């Protein structure tokens, strides 16, 4: 059996080759970070993973960036060319490290819409133990038109009027009244669904930004830091 | 709708038997269903 | 078959009380947690109320959270939503959403219209 | 000249006793936690290791103890087998000095963890810590090699026979030489490794705050009472040791013969706080992590 | 409306018996107990898709770490290795003659991958696009002429050599999510995850016959090796096995401890099996003609998102989202 013991060491010898590439490959792929880039179709997206390219590739829809901040590659990927139903291919991302999920909070028409997508996604089985950095967009839209007051979140939201802004709010500069009102409104809205259910596997991150914000990538590295921070501790039985 | 609901449709007694049938005339044929010896079995 | 054919409905004073219901067959209807989603004409799709399994955590759309008491009966396997008030705005086709997965918290019901788990519809109007 | 050790049940009654319960309570513990790591754990990864290795260590250790509980509660005389009191001693303190080090592995990991979670994610391996336990275990057993020399049996004046742990009188000074030396080597450096590195995990857990995560009170808690156990349990052991070998080496006379009585005393209480460790280190690092109570079928 | 009373009508005509009934007699095949003979590891992500090769020893296993690695299951000794393009692959194919693998995903295209290539490695054939949703089940005919199951609700079906959409198959109303080819290759049936699975002639081009009874989305398929009939896995935890003749639901699989939908289904060489993997973290066997669950495999810890029976039938690969593919026989 000469030749079949040629052939099982060349079998042998490929797939010692193979598992070195492999061992290659799982140290690359675990120090690269998988961003799902989710939101409503209406703005956010597409801006932010542009802007971010400024700081790598989409062919057939899924608009990729591999951007690096410091040393950490993260992979967030907006993945824009598939038809209606979010539902099959959101089971796919569940080995990313985060959802940045991007809301137009400007527009309080979609808002119920982006806050019932929230729950799914914090709901879903497979995305049970994937955190959410939420990233409410347009933040300079929503002041505008909270300071033009041509229409009030009241007729959209009952429950903002009897809100108040929280002791622990941190005013940005200028910071009218009114316009850190409807932001932590917003922002506590989502939140209540993001503590309604999870038990510790997972937390939602609000930061709010805008277009033209050049913060994002610091967020999104802070994010992922906390995340992984959690991850480690749950894995190093530390709580 | 049409194309589907005109067809040849036989009684599910004919098509149980006819499954029933095929599962035992290739009963002997699965290693799975009987478990082969481990000399026959490659894993 | 899956059918949630849509009763109740046609042009009704604003302030008015119609109820709607489903008549879902189908499928089990006893785990299922279900939607009353609504489309103005021209202007997308948007959801209106939901209601899980058990009839409990009901929660509506904001626009509507005062009225549009929704209900589901189990042993009748149907779901009811009662509009206690009615407006101008209100006046849309209404359209009962399942949730796609039985014993799930979420519902991942499709935006421009495509969902098959979804009655006809029935077109109220103020 | 010699003194007679008047306070005996220290010894007698009171370390049976304590390695007793820590049989009762470890064996079971770390059976629980072998065998999760073994038969139901998750793939596995180099912090599993380290935790697997440090629950093999507090085993062996509870394995060993019955040997020892038979030899004490007979009034410290032997329970046969001449040599295998060399290997007791040996197993034993293998394993004792095992979990102070792997303890520190643990401790070093989770400082990788959670100080540099992202830094200290791709410049990791499984591999790397299997190379560090084996690593571990052979520099335990070739430092606690002189030990299964050393640790010989003896005939006292009373026609007892006594396994002696440290050593006879004939090779105390060299054994104080090498006790002071494993103490500093296989203990202090490890006691301060540890030290360090959960300090820097409070401070990590506390000043950074998380940004915004919750919940790190409870992760802080069981870091402080981790530090707290190990110090509590280990610092006064190997401090008595020393202080026990230096005092049969000195006084042995009526003079200064209660002050040895008293760091006898202390001494047997602090031997039993360090078998404690053999239950609460698998308690607070298997059985008060969430995730190993998830795992846990 | 009148179209479907009928077709209920005529169905429930045909519906003179129960499977289960008429098949109690025949012997139940009492418990089973298949063991991990082989376990494939070194998968970085969840393995999504699998698929034996026509000699029954090969395989392939589709991970989201970008990895099509094609395993010798007799030795578990890593065959290939094809880094892909586009990370998230959700499907996986073996050609016939073995020649070719296929992939697809996110992506919206179907790579197909040379693997006996005279260069002496692996390179991508073909990059089939045309698609405009995520691929979910993608296999070939003839080795030249590949059906890929889309979640634009439409099927096609490929020249590779031309590389253009000879067929297009449109009438599902929501994503497919499953495809499987009788063993004659002539007509295909493809599930959508409107619960609902339509048989498609090849050359046809159109549905030949719409099965409904599901209350979700299917999100498996396979064939009866008689190729009368194929057995549907879907997200109400219940496997259904239509038979073509009858043009209606056959038999029911389900429990009360299964609250879970069902990822991958494959059927036994004899058909008296059907494996299905579900999502709570086991696969399940039934006995085909009696409904009844015959075993479990257990040992994945994550849940069974591929699962395949050779052709040969000796063994069954369950792939999970554990990174991990097990063989049993
Ligand atoms: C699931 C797998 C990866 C766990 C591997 C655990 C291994 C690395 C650990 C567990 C038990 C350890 C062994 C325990 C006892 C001895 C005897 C000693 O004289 C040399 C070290 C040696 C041989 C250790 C080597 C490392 C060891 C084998
Ligand atoms: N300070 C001391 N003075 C007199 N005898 C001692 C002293 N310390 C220990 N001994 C005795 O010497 C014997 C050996 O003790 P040691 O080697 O320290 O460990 P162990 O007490 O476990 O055998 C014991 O039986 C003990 O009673």
């Amino acid at each position: 059996t000469e030749d079949q013991r040629n052939e099982e060491k060349a079998q042998r010898e490929a797939n010692k080759k193979i598992e070195k590439q492999l061992q290659k490959d799982k140290q690359v792929y675990r120090a690269t970070h998988r961003l799902l880039l989710l939101g409503a179709d209406n703005s956010g997206k597409s801006t932010i993973v542009k802007q971010m390219r400024i700081l790598s590739g989409g062919t057939s829809g899924i608009f990729e960036t591999k951007f690096q901040v410091d040393k950490v590659n993260f992979h967030m990927f907006d993945v824009g060319g598939q038809r209606d139903e979010r539902r099959k291919w959101i089971q796919c991302f569940n080995d990313v490290t985060a959802i940045i999920f991007v809301v137009d909070s400007s527009d309080y028409n979609r808002l119920q819409e982006a806050l019932n997508l929230f729950k799914s996604i914090w709901n879903n089985r497979w995305l049970r133990t994937i955190s959410v950095i939420l990233f409410l967009n347009k933040q300079d839209l929503l002041a505008e038109k909270v300071l033009a007051g041509k229409s009030k979140i009241e007729d959209y939201f009952p429950e903002f009027a009897r809100y108040t802004t929280p002791e622990d709010a941190t005013p940005e500069p200028g910071e009218d009244p009114r316009v850190t009102r409807a932001k932590y409104f917003i922002r506590d809205e989502f939140l209540r669904i993001s503590t309604a259910s999870g038990d510790g596997r997972h937390y939602c991150y609000p930061h709010f930004t805008c277009a033209v914000d050049t913060e994002n990538a610091r967020r999104i590295f802070n994010d992922c830091k906390d995340i992984i921070l959690q991850m480690n501790l749950r894995e190093y039985n530390l709580v | 709708l049409k194309m589907e609901a005109n067809i040849d449709r036989i009684k599910v007694s004919k098509a149980a038997a006819d499954l029933m049938a095929y599962c035992e005339a290739h009963a002997k044929e699965d290693p799975l269903l009987t478990p082969v010896p481990a000399s026959e079995n490659p894993f | 078959q899956v059918q949630l054919q849509e009763s109740g409905g046609g042009l009704v004073q604003p302030g008015g009380s119609l109820r709607l219901s489903c008549a879902a067959s189908g499928f089990t209807f006893s785990n299922y947690k279900m939607n009353w989603v609504r489309q103005a004409p021209g202007k997308g799709l948007e959801w209106v109320s939901d209601i899980s399994q058990s009839g409990a955590s009901i929660s509506y759309t904001g626009s509507v959270k005062g009225r549009f008491t929704i209900s589901r009966d189990n042993a009748k396997n149907t779901l009811y939503l009662q509009m206690n008030s009615l407006k101008p705005e209100d006046t849309a086709v209404y359209y009962c959403a399942r949730c796609p997965a039985p014993f799930t918290r979420d519902c991942f019901d499709v935006t421009s219209t495509t969902y098959a788990y979804r009655g006809q519809g029935t077109q109220v109007t103020v | 000249f010699k003194c007679a050790l008047t306070k005996t049940g220290f010894q007698f009654y009171y370390l049976p006793a304590v390695y007793i319960l820590v049989f009762i309570i470890g064996f079971l513990g770390n059976s629980v936690a072998i065998w999760m790591f073994v038969f139901h754990m998750k793939p596995w990864s180099g912090i599993s290791v380290y935790m697997f290795n440090l629950a093999l260590a507090d085993f062996l250790y509870v394995l060993t103890l019955p040997a020892l509980i038979f030899y004490y509660f007979n009034k410290t005389d032997w329970i046969f087998g001449d040599a295998m009191c060399k290997l007791q001693r040996f197993i034993f303190h293998v394993n004792l000095y095992g979990s102070i080090l792997f303890l520190t592995c643990i401790s070093a990991h989770r400082y990788s963890g959670v100080v540099y979670p992202l830094k200290s994610l791709g410049r990791l391996k499984k591999k790397n810590a299997i190379c560090i336990s084996v690593l571990v275990w052979l520099i335990v057993v070739v430092a606690i090699s002189p030990i299964l020399f050393y640790s010989g049996t003896g005939v006292r004046k009373n026609k007892t026979i006594t396994c002696y742990d440290t050593t006879s009188d004939e090779y105390l000074r060299s054994y104080f030489i090498y006790s002071m030396c494993t103490t500093v080597a296989m203990f202090c450096v490890p006691l301060v490794l540890i030290l360090g590195c959960y300090g820097l995990i409070v401070r990590a857990l506390i000043y950074k705050d998380l940004d915004n995560s919750p919940l790190r009170r409870k992760s802080i808690y069981l870091v402080i009472i981790v530090l707290t156990v190990f110090a509590v349990s280990y610092i006064p052991f190997h401090v008595m040791k020393t202080m026990n070998l230096r005092a049969r080496l000195d006084f042995q006379t009526p003079a200064m013969c209660a002050f040895n009585d008293r760091v006898y005393a202390t001494y047997q209480v602090t031997r039993g706080l360090a078998s404690l460790n053999s239950c609460v280190d698998p308690i607070l690092y298997f059985l008060a992590g969430d995730t190993f109570r998830r795992r846990l079928s | 409306e009148q179209l479907k009373n009928q077709i209920r009508d005529a169905r429930k005509a045909c519906a003179d018996a129960t499977l289960s009934q008429i098949t109690n007699n025949i012997d139940p095949v009492g418990r089973i107990q298949m063991r991990t003979r082989r376990t494939l590891r070194g998968h970085l992500a969840k393995i999504y898709a699998m698929h034996w090769g026509t000699d029954s020893r090969l395989l392939v296993s589709a991970s989201q770490d970008g990895k099509l690695i094609i395993w010798d299951s007799y030795t578990t000794n890593k065959v290939h290795a094809i880094p892909l393009r586009s990370s998230w692959v959700m499907t996986c194919a073996y050609a016939p003659s073995g020649n070719y693998v296929a992939c697809g995903g996110l992506d919206n295209i179907c790579s197909i991958y040379n693997l006996k290539t005279r260069e002496g490695n692996v390179r991508v054939s073909r990059e089939l696009a045309g698609h405009t949703g995520y691929l979910s089940c993608c296999r070939f005919l003839d080795d030249n002429q590949i059906v890929t199951s889309s979640g634009d609700t439409t099927c096609a079906l490929w020249d590779i050599e031309t590389g253009q959409q000879t067929t297009t198959f449109t009438g599902h109303t929501g994503d497919v999510m499953s495809l499987s080819l009788a063993p004659d290759t002539r007509l295909f049936v493809s599930g959508a995850c409107d619960a609902s699975a339509k048989l498609w002639d090849v050359r046809e081009g159109m549905c030949r016959q719409t099965f409904t009874g599901h209350e979700s989305d299917i999100n498996a398929i396979c064939f009866f090796p008689n190729g009368n009939a194929f057995a549907t896995g879907s997200d109400d935890a219940t496997c259904r096995l239509f038979d073509l003749r009858a043009d209606q639901e056959l038999m029911t699989y389900s429990h009360d401890n299964i609250i879970c939908g069902i990822t991958s289904v494959s059927f036994s060489k004899s058909g008296r099996l059907l494996l299905a993997g579900y999502d709570d973290f086991n696969c399940n066997v039934w006995d085909a003609l009696k409904a009844d669950r015959a075993g479990v495999l257990a040992g994945h810890d994550n849940r069974v998102s591929c699962l395949g029976v050779t052709d040969d039938g000796m063994a069954v690969a369950t792939g999970s989202w554990d990174s991990f593919l097990k063989i049993w026989n």
